[PDB]
Parts: structure tokens; C-alpha cells; sequence
């Protein structure tokens, strides 16, 4: 574990790769609009339990 | 999703929050794929030159 | 149109995104593998009729 190393240039990949991901603003599919709608549902309960 | 279909900028219900949450939904699974595949290739060669 | 220059650094970028879109073995979806399906048969079609 002490020796274990990460690529470094990984870090710099992703970080355009998510970039790209995140900067679309439209949603064709009907099933992925209602799994967001749960998706904030759960977190949004957990946040109101608290 | 009816109403956002048709681009109805002009009505009330513009459910921007949805939208977000739903670009955070899709980053995390491409994220989550994208880990699985560079746990599974890139850094077992290190493990294993390490050991 | 002569004096249009597409981005230079768009095709650096996109090589690493396809590449690491296609490294995937794994179909999770039911109907991607039914779809995937699909798509060969119009192609075999295609090829078939020339």
C-alpha cells in the first residue's frame, strides 16, 4: 500500500472526460428523466431525515 | 417530460433541477465505467510489479 | 467555406474519448444486445443485396 502509485495522467484525462460528459443538456430518453426523478427522490429524503 | 419535449420554454414548469441531477446521474456512471476499466487494466500491472 | 478551420485539438481529444468508449466488453442492457442485433442484420442485409 505505501508503495502503491496512481497514474498521475490519468487525473488530466478524466478531468475532459467528465467535462464533456456533464456539458450535454438534453435528455431523449422518457426512462432516464423518471431514474433522475428517483435518484433525487432518495437523496433528497436523506437530506429531509436529517 | 411531455411538456420539456416540445421545448416549452414559455411554461412555468421548467424543471431545471431535474436536468442537473440527470447530467450528475449520467457523469457517475461514466466515471464508475470508466474506474472499472482503469482498475481493471492499468493499475494491475502495478500491483503486480510492486509485489 | 475556404476560410472555415476546424479546431485542431478536437481530433487529439476525440482519439482518446472513442478510444476509450470502444475498450468496453461488457453489455449490461438487455436491449442493447437485441438493438446490437438489429443493427448487424441491416448491415449483413446491405452487404448481402450488393
Amino acid at each position: 500500500i505505501k508503495r502503491h502509485k496512481w497514474n498521475d495522467f490519468a487525473e488530466d484525462s478524466l478531468r475532459v472526460i467528465q467535462h464533456n460528459a456533464l456539458e450535454d443538456r438534453s435528455i431523449s430518453d422518457k426512462q432516464q428523466w423518471d431514474a433522475a426523478i428517483y435518484f433525487m427522490e432518495e437523496a433528497l429524503q436523506a437530506r429531509l431525515k436529517d | 417530460f411531455y411538456y420539456y419535449q416540445r421545448h416549452f420554454v414559455d411554461s412555468e414548469l421548467e424543471c431545471n433541477d431535474v436536468v442537473l441531477f440527470w447530467r450528475i446521474q449520467r457523469m457517475l456512471a461514466i466515471t464508475a465505467n470508466t474506474l472499472r476499466q482503469q482498475l481493471t487494466n492499468t493499475e494491475v500491472r502495478r500491483l503486480e510489479k510492486n509485489v
